[PDB]
RNA sequence: CGAUGGCCUCCGUUGCCCUCAGCCGAUCGAAAGGGAGUCGGGUUCAGAUCCCCGAAUCCGGAGUGGCGGAGAUGGGCGCCGCGAGGCGUCCAGUGCGGUAACGCGACCGAUCCCGGAGAAGCCGGCGGGAGCCCCGGGGAGAGUUCUCUUUUCUUUGUGAA
RNA sequence: UGAGCUCUCGCUGGCCCUUGAAAAUCCGGGGGAGAGGGUGUAAAUCUCGCGCCGGGCCGUACCCAUAUCCGCAGCAGGUC
RNA sequence: GGAUUGGCUCUAAGGGCUGGCAGCCGACUUAGAACUGGUGCGGACCAGGGGAAUCCG
RNA sequence: UGGCGCCAAGCGCCCGGCCCCGGGGCCGGGCGCGACCCGCUCCGGGGACAGUGCCAGGU
């Protein structure tokens, strides 16, 4: 049946974050008054951490394993799914439709989003989701 | 040349170092202030006539002012 | 009628020698010179025979005094690729990187039968 | 690595070492090819996009960069304060909006790599925009008026950016 | 007001056993080596606005044609 | 190889805009008719003589 | 399948400087596998003929 779930990874294909890979934390398939297609919430990351690796020290680490996450609601037809699905928990209260009618609390939930993002990173744990795709 | 549209950005303006002189210009249904910078010409343009001679004596007082007659 | 005359010490009706009419304060006709109609880029696709939206088309030595936004659109790749092409390099590395990661997975398979 | 000057700060000047890497071949060859950027008014006996007046514009340069604006100024916790607002700890901050085409005043980044513009024949048809011509009037000045002719002729504007 | 003339911009088609320049110069992108600061007087950095200084050398008059050019000439010729 | 062609006065057909219709604007055409001139009318200018055959390319 | 690919990851062995309590921490370097070893022509293709120099005959 349906596959597109609020825990799906999907690569982002169109607008100013192009090639990015996201999140979906809230998919509605059937489109909404404002809204007659189908779309999705979703949690990206726009800058990618940078390559780490041995021979640096750990402040170099923690300069560059950095992320810069985007919020958005985009169409299915910018959406690109894939097989893949990480479990990190988005808060829903913060992360949520209503955040695009101001700029202050799109700030917190950018932040929150970028908080777990590192948290989950720093893990090792889909570490597919934190490597940029090469096209 | 660059217009003005607004009121207080041509004070502003007028009282930069740059600014060379100020001219006034007078015809029917408008008045126009020319100040003359380094790269532009500024003019700013009121439609009625209270403002402008109200404004007349509101240049700072080292710029040189010339009555177009 | 006034028929009028170059400016220029050019008598030849050569691609850089373009006028056109205009009026002068003083009432008269009179020769401006008019600059080569610049293009706008072509995308590096090399299919799409359009050119790309959102970058202004003039010549290319302008384009040292322009400034950075109005050379190119916030994308990657964008100001010098199409988005239609974008989209469908995007698919294509995606999905070659599925399609080898899945023949990995089944020469492994092999190989333990093996 | 070695030396100098400048408040020896930080940088400049070199001299040596390490490291980095192709050239399509020195050079010449177009006053009609490519080639950034100046227009209007006035002026002489003879010169004007060149002189004067007035509006611009391109390229190049600047220890201290001259200055604004952007990068930027947020959140959490313990607090004070009735609050407003103000303290002490942590954490982020190389911009933001639109589903998208894309937009916003800027929005770090080297060697390297890819692409674009420069950079394209002849002919046909059609459409848009200017200049000119044309028609009906308002003015201003001239011509005919033996008869007629609300008549005939001239003129009736705005540069670049 | 006009299938009016000229110029220019654009769309579209036809023809080729013809397919109809190069370089200087400039720009965008992919990458991500580096740099900045520890919460501030913020820093590195700005293709944004304004401000400061300069642009050297050579040609420039006139004829351009039944009289300023070439034909021995103020030549019924020739000359983009 | 034939006929016509001037001048003048008409008629008919060929369209736009606004609110099967109504109103308001309009650009050149084409056809037909009457009248008329000392049969003259592409009145100046512009502007193919024709046909039947042979030789050669 | 009209995508990307360089300027090492990793591993091993040494060294320096700073700080803290011989050990630890922090910062910054060097070498080697990764990328096997040895060799006498850069690889191929011809070759004592092509070819060249000088004589002789024909045309
Ligand atoms: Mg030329
Ligand atoms: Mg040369
Ligand atoms: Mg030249
Ligand atoms: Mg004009
Ligand atoms: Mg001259
Ligand atoms: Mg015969
Ligand atoms: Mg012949
Ligand atoms: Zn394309």
């Amino acid at each position: 049946g349906k596959f597109m779930k609020p825990g799906k990874v999907v690569l982002v294909l169109a607008g100013r974050y192009s090639g990015r890979k996201a999140v979906i934390v809230k998919n509605i398939d059937d489109g909404t008054s404002d809204r007659p297609y189908s779309h999705a919430l979703v949690a990206g990351i726009d800058r990618y951490p940078r390559k780490v690796t041995a021979a640096m020290g750990k402040k170099k680490i923690a300069k560059r394993s950095k992320i810069k996450s985007f919020v958005k609601v985009y169409n299915y037809n910018h959406l690109m799914p894939t097989r893949y699905s990480v479990d990190i928990p988005l808060d829903k209260t913060v992360v949520n439709k209503d955040v695009f009618r101001d700029p202050a609390l799109k700030r917190k939930a950018r932040r929150e989003a970028k908080v777990k993002f590192e948290e989950r990173y720093k893990t090792g744990k889909n570490k597919w989701f934190f490597q940029k795709l090469r096209f | 040349p660059r217009k003005i549209e607004e009121i207080k950005d041509f004070l502003l303006t007028a009282r930069r170092k740059d600014a060379k002189s100020v001219k006034i210009k007078k015809n029917k249904d408008n008045v126009k202030f020319k100040v003359r910078c380094s790269r532009y010409l500024y003019t700013l343009v009121i439609t009625d006539k209270e403002k402008a001679e109200k404004l007349k004596q509101s240049l700072p007082p080292g710029l040189a002012v010339k009555e177009l007659k | 009628v006034q028929r009028l005359t170059y400016r220029r010490r050019l008598s030849y009706n050569t691609a850089s020698n373009k006028t056109r009419l205009s009026r002068t304060p003083g009432n008269r006709i009179v020769y401006l010179y008019t600059k080569k109609v610049g293009k706008a880029p072509k995308s590096a696709c090399g299919v799409c025979p359009g050119r790309l939206r959102g970058v202004r088309a003039v010549r290319p030595k302008v384009l040292m005094r322009l400034s950075k936004t109005k050379k190119h659109v916030s994308r990657a790749y964008g100001g010098s690729m199409c988005a239609k092409c974008v989209r469908d390099r995007i698919k294509r590395a995606f999905l070659i990187e599925e399609q080898k990661i899945v023949v990995k997975v089944l020469k492994a398979q092999a190989q333990s039968q093996k």
